[PDB]
């Protein structure tokens, strides 16, 4: 849902949403590692659960609108500065 | 020879040795007309003396460096270190009670920062000489 | 040059650059560092 | 790579917005958003989320320069 | 003496001067020295006691140091002055220059293409 990253997550956030105790967060997130929805290893010093990859599920009308916001934003940002690569460096090529 | 031992007294922070050089060797300096610096070079040597100590030590106390550089008083030492920070000479923090000066090692200059940024001026210096060699080659 | 203004107006020498640092600082030194034995 | 990469980006994102409007199905489903979310390993959105890749950014340019 | 700095030694030499007519200029020499007590002494020191700053400013309890408590800000502490917080502003300095480092490679790689 979020664009992240904001990849590594704090245990208190999992203890908020999933409302699970601190001692049980291990079994929780590590079981998802075997299921395959997330491969992210867990950082157990600060007890923060790090995420890798992602599992997409279905879609919603607000997801397409949320897509065009953060998807085309990659299109308008890169092509804008890509013209800067085309502009200045077209003289040294010719 | 009169101008030789001068710089030998610049490497040291002694006032009695520096003033004796000005008295005996000041006659040779009259023909050069270099007397403009001798008043501001006293402030230059005290920066070399404190840089020698600050680079050799992590922490340097104002009371220990007082008589070692013979500033003789705590109050003018607070004035020198203040102007040393104003000139960007020293990074030392100072804890004022009596007081004393407690500094720490300055780092993070590292590798990825200074050398590659300086190499921008090095290569721009070298690539211009490539043109200097071509221009000199075009005459023959 | 010889033009313009300037005409009007191993060795031990190489080690003397470092050797003069011994003259104004810490002598050589044997006697003093030899006296520090029985000091403390 | 920016031209041909981001033009199909705009052509599809306009047809994907057209989905809600008309032409539904294709729902698709699900292949559209699935690999789009594989593209989402890095978005990269504001700003670049490179705090871990920042020092590593110039560190790859370290020896090249 | 301004490089000592003075402050003290200047005012002692201000006791006897021929001068002559310097009386008007030594009053402006005050103001240009007086505003340096705030500028020179910090940054950066931790805490300097009340009467220690008064020793340089002379007088007894002038409104100049009261104007300093306003202007500096900085801190007005009881029987002491503080540099909080802290020492000051805690420069990181910035994580942004990683951007301009990529900008430096732009023209640098262009200079490699100019030779070519």
């Amino acid at each position: 849902t979020r664009p992240a990253n904001h990849r590594q997550l704090t245990f208190e956030e999992i203890a908020k949403s999933a409302k699970i105790t601190v001692n049980e967060v291990e079994l929780l997130v590590m079981k998802a590692l075997s299921v395959g929805l997330v491969k992210g290893s867990i950082d157990e010093v600060d007890k923060r659960v790090h995420m890798t990859w992602v599992q997409p599920r279905v879609l919603d009308l607000q997801q397409i609108k949320g897509m065009k916001d953060r998807l085309e934003f990659w299109c308008t940002d890169v092509k804008s500065m890509e013209m800067l690569v085309e502009h200045q460096a077209h003289d040294i090529l010719t | 020879m009169p101008y030789f031992l001068l710089t030998q007294a610049v490497r040291t922070g002694n006032l009695a040795k520096f003033n004796q050089v000005l008295d005996q060797f000041g006659e040779k300096f009259q023909a050069d007309g270099t007397y403009t610096l001798i008043i501001r070079l006293r402030h230059n040597v005290i920066k070399t003396g404190v840089r020698m100590i600050s680079l050799s030590y992590s922490r340097i106390s104002l009371a220990d460096i007082a008589q070692k550089l013979q500033l003789d008083s705590p109050e003018d030492a607070e004035f020198i270190v203040a102007k040393a920070i104003r000139d960007g000479v020293i990074e030392a923090s100072i804890n004022h009670e009596k007081g004393y000066v407690q500094s720490k090692e300055m780092i993070d200059i590292y590798s990825t920062r200074e050398p590659q940024l300086a190499f921008h001026q090095r290569i721009s210096f070298c690539l211009d000489i490539h043109n200097m060699s071509v221009k000199a080659m075009r005459f023959p | 040059m010889s033009e313009k203004k300037q005409p009007v107006d191993e060795d031990n020498w190489d080690d003397d650059n470092v050797e003069d640092d011994f003259s104004n600082q810490l002598r050589a030194e044997l006697e003093k560092h030899g006296y520090k034995m029985e000091t403390s | 790579h920016g031209l041909k990469g981001l033009n199909s980006k705009l052509l599809d994102i306009r047809s994907y917005l057209e989905k809600v409007a008309t032409g539904k199905l294709p729902i698709n489903h699900q292949i559209i958003y699935q690999l789009q979310d594989v593209f989402n390993l890095l978005p990269d959105v504001s700003l670049q989320e490179f705090v871990k890749a920042f020092y590593l950014k110039t560190n790859d340019q370290m020896v090249v320069v | 003496y301004l490089m000592e700095g003075s402050y003290n030694k200047v005012f002692l030499a201000k006791g006897n001067i021929p001068a002559e007519s310097y009386t008007f200029f030594i009053d402006i020499l005050l103001d240009t020295i007086r505003d340096e007590i705030a500028g020179c002494i910090e940054k950066a020191y931790e805490k300097i006691l009340f009467t220690e700053a008064t020793r340089i400013l002379f007088f007894n309890t002038p409104k100049k140091m009261t104007d300093y408590a306003k202007k500096r800000g900085w801190v007005l502490g009881p029987n002491n002055y503080y540099s909080f917080a802290s020492q000051q502003q805690k420069p990181e300095d910035t994580t942004i220059p990683s951007t301009e480092l990529a900008k430096q490679v732009i023209e640098y790689a262009r200079q490699l293409e100019m030779i070519v």
